[PDB]
RNA sequence: UUUUUUUUUU
RNA sequence: GCCUCGAUAGCUCAGUUGGGAGAGCGUACGACUGAAGAUCGUAAGGUCACCAGUUCGAUCCUGGUUCGGGGCACCA
RNA sequence: GCCUCGAUAGCUCAGUUGGGAGAGCGUACGACUGAAGAUCGUAAGGUCACCAGUUCGAUCCUGGUUCGGGGCACCA
RNA sequence: UCAGAGAGGACGGAAACCUCUCGUAGAGCAAAAGGGCAAAAGCUUGCUUGAUCUUGACUUUCAGUACGAGUACAGACCGCGAAAGCGUGGCCUAUCGAUCCUUUUAAUCCUGAUUGUUUCAGGUAAGAGGUGUCAGAAAAGUUACCACAGGGAUAACUGGCUUGUGGCAGCCAAGCGUCCAUAGCGACGUUGCUUUUUGAUCCUUCGAUGUCGGCUCUUCCUAUCAUUGCGAAGCAGAAUUCGCC
RNA sequence: ACUGAUUUCUGCCCAGUGCUCUGAAUGUUAAAUCGUAGUAAUUCGAGUAAGCGCGGGUAAACGGCGGGAGUAACUAUGACUC
RNA sequence: ACCAUCUAGUAGCUGGUUCCUUCCGAAGUUUCCCUCAGGAUAGCUGGAUCUCAGGCAGUUAUAUUCGGUAAAGCUAAUGAUUAGAGGAACCUAUUCUCAAACUUUCAAUGGAUAUGAAGUUGCAGUUUCUUUAGUGAACUGUCAACGUGAAUGCGAGGUCCAAGUGGGCCAUUUUUGGUAAGCAGAACUGGCGCUGUGGGAUGAACCAAACGUGGAGUUAAGGUGCCUAACUUCUCGCUCAUGAGACCCCAUAAAAGGUGUUGGUUGAUAUUGACAGCAAUCAACUAGCCCUGAAAAUGGAUGGCGCUUAAGCGAGAGACCUAUACUCC
RNA sequence: GCUUACGACCAUAUCACGUUGAAUGCACGCCAUCCCGUCCGAUCUGGCAAGUUAAGCAACGUUGAGUCCAGUUAGUACUUGGAUCGGAGACGGCCUGGGAAUCCUGGAUGUUGUAAGCU
């Protein structure tokens, strides 16, 4: 009664049934994971620019 | 014996980089000396090349680009005749003068000499260019090449010259002349004397006392130029003053016409004709022997 | 006894050469691959006959040796030991495997079934393709008949179909007889024992003078 | 089942090219990388720090971070029915600028320049669209000194 | 304290 | 029957890529002794079970014949 | 078939992490004895089973090979 | 600058140590294998403790959880270097551990609720003590006296596929057969057939297909022992051998 | 408890496991008790019985009871030896 | 032991689980579990809808890249491995045959990214970051101008709640173990499971084609002597078998033979008359059909009957028949 | 036409042998008081300029080895998709598109940047 039986048979069909969803377009806007020193200077730069 | 350098050897052989085969560039140190942090982007990182040949001292300022280094300033010890000195263009004093010349020349070029005069009184004490006003002093990192970093070596004499001229060269006094490696004490007086060439004058007096013939052999052209052991220090001080007075590069000359002095590569037809002639000559020799 | 050849006839597995991973391999039955007047000069034997294969199978070392013995015996008996040169152009390098099972009554008590069924070395076989040359014989032009009959007798020791042909090439060289004669006249082909070496033009002229071509 | 070490199966992927081992040339370090640029990933075996995972070898990514000697890259990776924009910190030695984006930027520059020139000079607006190669047009072929050569199938010859 | 043997016929 | 193993001098045993047939007992002679026994030395003992083959070359390697010796051989 | 264990003078057995190859009997020599045996004094002796590797050096440590020995081999 | 090679030098030899040439790495890098590396990642040597303190982000496995391992930064204090620089363990890919409990280190910390002091106890943060069945119960047998829920997901008998093994039949001829390959055989090789052997498998049957042999009784197949009709012999005949219908 | 009429016999082993016999035995041992420190909880130390460990007995208690080489005047075998 | 009660004891296991239509419609795979007849987890699926009205795609093009498999190589390294030659080993140049854990070289299929308004040019400000430095990097502005930049197709996106499943099996191609297996294990895709329909006599998977309920027409695969709707239709050959042969999977056949017959290849001789006997012939090959090789058990299978200038084998031609398919109503 | 310093690509640049080398320069070179480092001023370090292109280095030469490029190999090997395609099978061709690599043959033998200088 062997019961390991790995396979990848019906997996691409399942993956494609609802389409392969590509990543969104706003993912490049976030400044997450960027250098802390650069981020600090960006905060300082943004906190001081006069509006008018 | 089995031939080591056979067809397979040459087929599998990989040559080193040209400047490594020529034994001129140490790429391990070059990578750490010329590569700029990627968060500084294209901002040039300036390097002070010091190279002493058998008869000349070369000091240059450069920064690296993807197609070759860009030399921005250069001072050669063979330019010192313009400022007095005619002989001894390789000793400690000449090296220091060349460094000073480079520093003053480039500072004048970029219009910072007035702001940064550097240390204008030779005392031998360690000096670092303190920031004045808003513009920080020009900065360069020393590049000694394949030379050995020993105490009192002339590469650090050139570095000292540049630093006193007023360029920020990150350094410590450990490898300057007069620094006792044992007690970690620095003798500014000894360093000043070496910069002024007192060691050369001392050698002149010592040889004069010991043997006149050896003295003439050693310092033949010094005497021919009239530099004895009682005006050399004054000559070096005058050289320093002249450099600090004027440092602009010498004017260029006109392009003299040039002619071919070497042999030109043979053409394909010429090579084939030589092959035919050699074949005929060899056949004739075979038949006549 | 040996398993019938039909059990290892066709090429089914990847090549399994004897190496640091396949140890304890018994020796191949066939050892001699050049027979007859093997030291004859290149010009001695100008005619060449090949035995090509028409099957993509395994030729066993036993079959190779049997065919060698048959062809050698016939050729020696009908032409003399110095009238021919026979070369076997196939060496047995592939290792076949066997998963030995006990064949007596009550064997199932100890039998492991298919559990851990990886086999152990059994013998050496030569992987052969369509158009591959199995045997070659270089002989004089007045012995092609004997060579062909020898290969005809030998083909009955191999499984499947074999085709005997004659070659336009000079002996064991790679030059068709006409061009071989012409080039040898021009001195572009220097004897190399059984075969010949082409003497390309390029090189130092000091070497060229030793044989102007 | 296979082991799951980082460098399983990379025997040739992470190896140097034939007669290309040794010192890494410095243009690799002189190249300029800015956030938003596209880079190809190709692991250099000679550098074991900041190595990309084998899954990202040969992929293109967009830089989102620029540190002292490395860059953060957003690389698409397919996981079942979604594509994940993974973020990886790769050193400069394993990176190379991608020419696909630069070609497009050059084409955009050319388009803008052509439009500006036409508008300034009063010419009609030009066509600035790539078009698939159309079928060949009509033409005449001359046989002068090019007479047709009659071909026939060749007989079978026994090439022993 | 220990101290076994000595071919056949003559 | 099958897996095998072995066959060497009157008897018992070694031996080899395969490139010589050795040792012992036994037999004949000599030495020794008054004469023997024992002991020594010499001479010695062979188609390498038989046949065919492979090898430049087989006692040894492959196949077959004979002779034997050890094991294996429904079933529920 | 599986799991172990061992291989060392001519025979039977020790031996060290890895830097020694030992013990008894056997063999050879001298002595005591009329002679042998016992006895006394000496000597020489092993394929460390075969290989490859590991470290400075391996009989020993590791792996494989050859031989031998032991245990298991059960339902129905 | 290695491995190695060549040529030299008292004792010195194939091998001790010295010298010169050549030497693309054929060496070494703790270990398996694979990558990588030559003014180094190897060898020699100086100084050292970045194998330290802190939080986030990310990669690998992946559910895009956790551990482990790793990557690139940021803040601190440091080491080496003249400096640029490099350093958060080992050149890279394995070398390891939850909850509860115990224990240690940390704050001039919080709590013990009748008010306080001191012990004592409990907390917050970071480590260690270990689960190798390694996402982590605390664990010896026998049953033929046996029981229950099921299983043809799974063995023992039949049947099925296969045919290694068993059995049977061919092809070439090296030899045997006094001579003579084929009367009769036929080695070394090689092609097949059969399911009366034994294996392999696990397809059907475990809410049951009565599981050896013999006795009895039918029918069938021939791969023919006898008998009918024949052909061939190493067929002069009891006899015998081969083959055919 | 084992054996199992009569007859004739009942060999060797107390290492193992049991059972049993002595105990001077500070070897190991609980509670209680005693002493030290402390303002007290409490801490530390000393004692500390039987057992166990040491010693003896016992198999008609459970049980157990070997290998390898050489060797006799034909061979064979091996009384004999290592 | 028996009697009553706790007790409707627990069961990851077996059995059952009751009306009709309509619409949508799976999985046998990942990870963890004393886990392997079970769960949780992700995936696949349904429902509710909500926000909007061009950016997407199991497809191409352009541009740029990744790889070390097939082939190739060993007269290129490593490892095998035959034979000589030129100066017993050794050196030199060669040579025969090779590698899942060898490689200089290296495809086809394949993978990835980009292809404009979320853009391009400037102007004019911020920064404690960076630089010797407006030097850069980045950001900000109701800043100004420009105006959609490959093909084809097409509306797009978001959230929540939850079922069943977590035994698979088959086939072309690739592929590991095994002598093989209707055996065991994998990769891509398509199927059966869940699925009928025409054909293959019959059959889960084969070929065609997917389905409301009817009709007319036309077909796919398959066929047209009779079973049986559709021709003993038309043309040229080959084949005689004392049970020939007869249509994917597919329902077995080989090595080896034939002076049966039909075509071809090569080499010869022949009219200065070729072979046989006292006007073409000879020899060796080759490949179509036929024949031998070809033995099994209840009586039996091109599906059956039968068929022989076929109703067999091969190349073809007209027409014709027939689906739940296509067109139209 | 050159030399030097620093390079970029990293053999079309390497390797072997040989010829030539104006001027700058590079180099070899002389000395070892001093700094500095060694068993050793050989290397490294320092002070110099008598001498030499001998070597390094540069240019050139060679039917040179290697490397690089191209042709051929060849529409070959291999391969995507199709067939109620041929064949007992192994396999083979056809339709539809992609499409190599050795041997062999021919050619090339560094290009170029910044700075300074010679001519
Ligand atoms: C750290 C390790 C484990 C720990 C302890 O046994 C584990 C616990 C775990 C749990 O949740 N309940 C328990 O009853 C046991 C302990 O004292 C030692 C064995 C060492």
């Amino acid at each position: 009664a062997k019961s390991k039986n790995h396979t990848n048979h019906n997996q691409n069909k399942k993956a494609h049934r609802n389409g392969i969803t590509k990543p969104k377009k706003h993912i490049f806007l976030s400044m997450k994971g960027v250098d802390a020193k650069f981020i600090k200077n960006l905060r300082f730069s943004r906190k001081n620019n006069k509006r008018q | 014996v089995k031939v080591i350098k056979n067809k397979a050897y040459f087929k599998r052989y990989q040559v080193k980089l040209r400047r490594r085969r020529e034994g001129k560039t140490d790429y391990y140190a070059r990578k750490r000396l010329t590569v700029q942090d990627k968060n500084k982007y294209n901002t040039p990182k300036y390097r002070l090349i010091v190279r002493i040949t058998n008869k000349d001292v070369v000091a240059q300022l450069a920064y690296s680009k993807i197609e070759g280094d860009v030399v921005v300033a250069s001072a050669y010890s063979h330019e010192l005749p313009r400022y007095g000195l005619k002989v001894g263009l390789t000793n400690y004093a000449a090296a220091y003068a060349t460094g000073l010349l480079l520093a003053r020349r480039h500072l004048k070029t970029i219009g910072l000499d007035s702001t940064y005069k550097g240390h204008e009184e030779l005392t031998g004490e360690d000096y670092n260019v303190e920031e004045e006003g808003d513009r920080a002093p020009f900065k360069a990192v020393l590049d000694i090449g394949l030379a050995r970093t020993t105490t009192g070596s002339k590469i650090f004499a050139v570095m000292k010259g540049v630093a006193d001229g007023g360029i920020n060269v990150p350094h410590s006094e450990s490898r300057f002349f007069g620094f006792d490696q044992e007690s970690k004490e620095y003798n500014a007086e000894a360093h000043r004397d070496r910069i002024l060439g007192k060691h050369v004058a001392d050698y002149m007096t010592y040889l004069k006392e010991e043997d006149e013939d050896r003295y003439k052999r050693q310092f033949s052209k010094f005497l021919a130029a009239g530099l004895n052991a009682d005006n050399l220090v004054a000559t070096y001080q005058k050289v320093h003053s002249a450099i600090r007075a004027d440092a602009s590069p010498a004017a260029k000359k006109a392009a003299k016409p040039s002619k071919r002095h070497t042999a030109k590569r043979l053409t394909y037809d010429e090579r084939k004709q030589r092959v035919a002639d050699k074949k005929a000559l060899l056949l004739q020799l075979k038949e006549q022997q | 006894g040996r398993r019938p050849a039909r059990c290892y006839r066709y090429i089914k597995n990847k090549p399994y050469p004897k190496s640091r991973f396949c140890r304890g391999v018994p020796d191949a039955k066939i050892r001699i691959f050049d027979l007859g007047n093997k030291r004859a000069n290149v010009d001695t034997f100008p005619a060449c006959v090949h035995m090509m294969s028409n099957e993509r199978e395994h030729l066993s070392s036993e079959a190779l040796e049997a065919a060698r013995i048959c062809a050698n015996k016939y050729m020696v008996k009908n032409c003399g030991k110095d009238g021919f040169h026979l070369r076997v152009r196939k060496h047995p390098f592939h290792v076949t495997r066997i998963n030995k099972m006990l064949s007596c009554a009550g064997a199932d008590r100890l039998q492991t079934g298919m559990r851990g069924a990886y086999g152990k070395p059994q013998g050496l076989v030569a992987r052969v393709d369509i158009g591959d040359i199995l045997f070659s014989m270089r002989i004089k032009e007045g012995n092609v008949k004997h060579a062909i009959e020898a290969f005809r007798r030998a083909k009955f020791k191999f499984p499947g179909r074999q085709i005997i042909v004659s070659s336009r090439k000079w002996g064991f060289t790679k030059w068709d007889r006409e061009d071989y004669e012409r080039m040898r006249a021009e001195g572009r082909l220097r004897s190399d024992g059984v075969g010949v070496q082409l003497q390309r033009e390029h090189g130092p002229l000091t070497k060229w003078i030793e044989n102007p071509i | 089942t296979n082991s799951k070490g980082l460098r399983r199966g990379t025997r040739y992927m992470f190896a140097r090219d034939f007669r290309k081992h040794g010192v890494e040339h410095l243009s690799t370090y002189y190249t300029q990388y800015k956030r938003g640029d596209l880079v190809d990933i190709k692991t250099n075996g000679a550098f074991q720090k900041g190595m990309p995972f084998k899954a990202y070898h040969g992929r293109t990514g967009r830089i989102f971070n620029v540190t002292r000697g490395a860059v953060g890259i957003i690389v698409n990776k397919r996981v079942r029915g979604n594509i994940l924009p993974k973020r990886i910190n790769i050193r400069i030695e394993h990176i190379k600028p991608s020419k696909c984006r630069t070609d497009f930027l050059n084409r955009v520059k050319s388009n803008d320049e052509k439009r500006k020139a036409a508008k300034s000079a009063g010419q009609p607006v030009p066509a600035l669209k790539r078009l698939p190669v159309a079928p060949r047009g009509a033409h005449t072929v001359t046989t002068q000194n090019n007479e047709p050569e009659l071909l026939a199938p060749l007989r079978f010859e026994i090439v022993a």
